[PDB]
């Protein structure tokens, strides 16, 4: 119970496109379509999270006049060492009665820092991407918003008009198979698998969730012999891998991605990637259409261009004089692909005139304007603009 | 009422630099310096307790430190934190200090006691906090771009974060021993003293009363007082209690780390001039500003440079388009005219 | 539930109340040390170190 209009627009956000709906035996219809946003959300699989590690060192066991013994503890990066011939000094002299027969048991292990819930990087496995689009349509003199998945199998009905967006011509994504996420920044990184991190590098400590309980650690923790008459636990360890990636990470994908991709998080997605085209299907109901006989008839048409500038914007002005049979709404459309008209619909009266705004790149613009069902020839001499570089895209 | 400080106490611990590069048993010893906060805030752990008096009462103008066997009161105003230059202290509670420090290679925390003797502890610590955003600014603005950052909250509240605590070890003290004509006299002074002598008869035990060791020299004996009444942080700079196994306790700590918002300023828009397939920008930065650019096509060719002073930049604008980011400002987009 | 040698008691209600630490500081800390692994440790810590 209606007419299906199928058209294809380039995948470019912020550019209004004009489409002519021509149902046989019915008056032409002009629809303005503009992509507000195009979102590419990939499916994520969290491998692990990384953060700053914590070296837990308790009070050393100083055995005076005896030998301490190291116990094998099931802890990440657990290190134990008994040092012989120690003579530690405290505030009121020597801590031990014996001169040489004293031992110090030094113990240490690696665990997640308190910061891990606040400061962390996540390692994700990115695969197939779900495309979605937000489209603005100038339908019946009003702006309607349509939000649909760009797969070609998701019908969204707004004001009785059924919309089918996609499928996308390009399956391109700025994300690789392996990605790293830190706050509002996403990085394409071939991160080390889980259980294989290196010391002082990204993944020196790997846990599955910021609150998991077991954790993997490879920090090269080695305990050293304490200083003469000093109670302390000296050690050699590779510095935080997270804290160093955070310094040498470089520019995120928001800055490095091709096609002018905007990168957002929570969830991670590619916004406004200017790649390929987008097919659009609109099932316009029968009630919206009006017959050619029922629509006003146009005769004795003439076109004059008092002002024109060939630029990206509507730098052209055209005055079209007409003779109409009756009062009603008439659709305005350019029959020449090199010229685009700003207005989609105008109110016709009788022996009056209409004013339209047009955009062209040609210095000598020869174009036909279809007002309702009659065409009028426009002759335009357009001049160059003051600026060579523009801040907004055009058709 | 709840006061965790009734059980805990300030202590003396090893410090590698107490002044002029000499090691000492410091009452202001540094335990751990935390720098997880992206805003630059440092969470410093010290051996003394700030905001608590010797009688356990909470007083923000007071400080509690270990004064040779017994804790003593000191002024909060006398407490100082410094790296290469003095730091700005943002919060103090117990063993913890919150401070905003300039670029440095060492970290010093000190105070002034009763008899005006300044005690300080210097530890080697590389401090150079990373830049938040794309502009290296000095002073924080009221209004600007909202970017995610972390800090240690000023709240006193005891939740989330924690530290391990245990009973302190036997404190050696040679003043407990004296010579009674030519023998060894151990004066208990209403304390529990553990003693060991290199002589016959009696040389062991934990005593609550005065003991005498006949035909023994003062150098041949060792005496230590036992403190089984209070709690102390599980410090690697203090020895473990020998007459106790793996017995430990835990207490909640102030100022935990949490995500907040950092206000960043936007560099002034440069004077823009256009040409044939190219853009010219006259940059006037007040501070180091990151300038980045990319093509909006198949080959983005990302390039970046930190602009320090007055510089003119000539960039080629391709048919696909050019995106330019000048500091914390929103990216500028350029396209050539048909 | 919290532990005290061989009795078993509610964490928020230790038998030493009121002034657990003031009456006997040694046995209060020993009791707290025996309940570190228990989930209701902080309920016991709050009650033991509270007095007016
Ligand atoms: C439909 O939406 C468009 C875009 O928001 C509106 O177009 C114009 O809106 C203003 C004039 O009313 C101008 O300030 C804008 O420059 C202009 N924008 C574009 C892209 O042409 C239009 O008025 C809307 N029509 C409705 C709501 O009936
Ligand atoms: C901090 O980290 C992230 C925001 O970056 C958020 O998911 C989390 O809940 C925050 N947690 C805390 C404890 O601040």
């Amino acid at each position: 119970g209606g007419y299906e209009h199928v058209t294809v627009i380039p995948n470019t956000v912020g550019v209004p496109y004009k489409t002519l709906v021509n149902r046989p035996g019915y008056s032409p219809m002009v629809l303005e379509m503009e992509l507000l946003s195009v979102t590419l959300e990939p499916t994520l699989s969290l491998d692990y999270i990384t953060c700053e590690y914590k070296t837990v060192i308790p009070s050393p066991y100083v055995k005076c006049c005896g030998t301490a013994e190291c116990k094998d503890k099931n802890l990440p990066d657990y290190s134990c060492k008994v040092f012989t011939g120690v003579y530690p000094f405290m505030w009121g002299g020597a801590y031990c009665f014996c001169d040489a027969e004293n031992t110090q048991l030094s113990e240490a292990h690696v665990e997640k820092s308190e910061s891990c819930k606040t400061e962390f990087a996540s390692a994700y496995r990115a695969h197939t991407a779900s495309a979605s689009a937000k489209l603005r349509v100038l339908y019946q003199g009003n702006n309607i918003t349509v939000t649909a998945y760009a797969n070609g199998d998701h019908a969204v009905t707004v004001k009785d008009a059924k919309f089918i967006v996609g499928p996308m011509s390009s399956a391109w994504t700025p994300f690789d198979n392996k990605i790293v996420v830190y706050k509002g920044d996403v990085y394409n990184m071939d991160y080390p698998p889980f259980g294989a991190g290196r010391p002082g590098q990204f993944g020196d400590i790997q846990s599955r969730t910021p609150e998991s309980k077991d954790v993997y650690a490879n920090t090269q923790l080695v305990l050293q012999r304490p200083a003469a008459g000093t109670v302390h636990v000296p050690y050699s360890q590779a510095p935080s891998g997270f804290k160093y990636w955070l310094k040498e990470r470089g520019a995120s994908l928001q800055h490095t991605a091709p096609f002018g991709c905007q990168i957002a998080t929570n969830p991670v997605r590619a916004v406004n990637c200017a790649v390929g085209n987008m097919p659009i299907s609109i099932d316009i109901p029968e009630a919206a259409f009006t017959r050619v006989v029922d629509a006003p008839s146009l005769t004795d048409m003439s076109c004059e261009v008092p002002a024109c500038t060939h630029s990206s914007d509507f730098g052209g002005v055209a005055i079209i004089k007409y003779a109409a049979s009756k009062k009603g709404k008439c659709a305005v459309h350019s029959m020449t692909n090199a010229v685009t008209i700003r207005e989609a619909e105008i109110e016709v009266e009788g022996n009056s005139q209409l004013q339209i705004s047009f955009s062209t790149a040609l210095a000598s613009a020869e174009f036909r304007v279809q007002v309702c069902s009659t065409q009028v020839h426009c002759a335009a001499e357009c001049h160059p603009p003051k600026d060579h570089i523009v801040n907004y895209p055009a058709s | 009422n709840f006061n965790v400080y009734k059980a805990t106490r300030p202590y003396l611990a090893h410090c590698p630099d107490c002044g002029e590069g000499h090691s000492c048993h410091s009452p202001v010893a540094l335990e751990r310096i935390r720098n997880e906060a992206t805003d630059g805030t440092l969470k410093i752990q010290v051996s003394l307790q700030i905001g608590i008096k010797t009688d356990d009462s909470h007083d923000w103008t007071k400080l509690r430190y270990m004064d040779n066997h017994m804790p003593a009161d000191a002024e909060r105003a006398g407490l100082f934190v410094r790296t290469s230059a003095p730091c700005t202290i943002t919060g103090t509670m117990g063993h913890f200090i919150l401070a905003r420090c300039p670029k440095g290679e060492t970290l010093t925390v000190g105070f002034t006691d009763s008899r005006k003797i300044s005690h300080s502890c210097t530890h080697p610590f590389h401090h150079d906090p990373p830049v938040i955003g794309r502009e290296k600014f000095h002073s924080r603005p009221q209004h600007g771009k909202e970017l995610p950052c972390s800090t240690y909250v000023q709240s006193t509240a005891a939740t989330t974060e924690e530290i391990e605590v245990h009973m302190p070890p036997d404190t050696p003290d040679r003043t407990l021993m004296s010579q009674q004509s030519g023998n060894v006299k151990i004066t208990v002074n209403g304390q529990t003293v553990r003693y060991k002598c290199n002589c016959g008869g009696s040389n062991e035990g934990l005593t609550t009363t005065d003991k005498v060791i006949n035909n023994c020299k003062v150098d041949q004996c060792h005496a230590a007082v036992t403190n089984h009444k209070k709690w102390q942080y599980n410090s690697p700079l203090v020895p473990r209690n020998a007459e106790l196994g793996d017995r430990k306790g835990k207490i909640h700590i102030p100022f935990p780390l949490a995500n907040v918002t950092c206000r960043v300023p936007k560099a002034r828009n440069p004077t823009v001039t256009y040409g044939k397939n190219q853009v010219i920008m006259l940059l006037y930065p007040d501070h180091p500003t990151l300038l980045s650019y990319r093509n909006m096509g198949e080959e983005p060719n990302y390039q970046e440079e930190w602009v320090m002073h007055k510089k003119e930049v000539v960039l080629t604008v391709p048919t696909e388009g050019l995106e330019v980011t000048w500091g914390n400002n929103e990216p500028y987009k350029y396209w050539p005219q048909l | 539930m919290c532990l005290l040698a061989n009795t078993t008691f509610p964490c928020s209600q230790p038998p030493c109340t009121p002034c657990c630490y003031e009456k006997e500081p040694e046995e209060t800390l020993r009791m707290l040390e025996d309940n570190v692994m228990r989930p209701g440790y902080y309920q016991l810590l709050q009650a033991s170190l509270t007095c007016s």
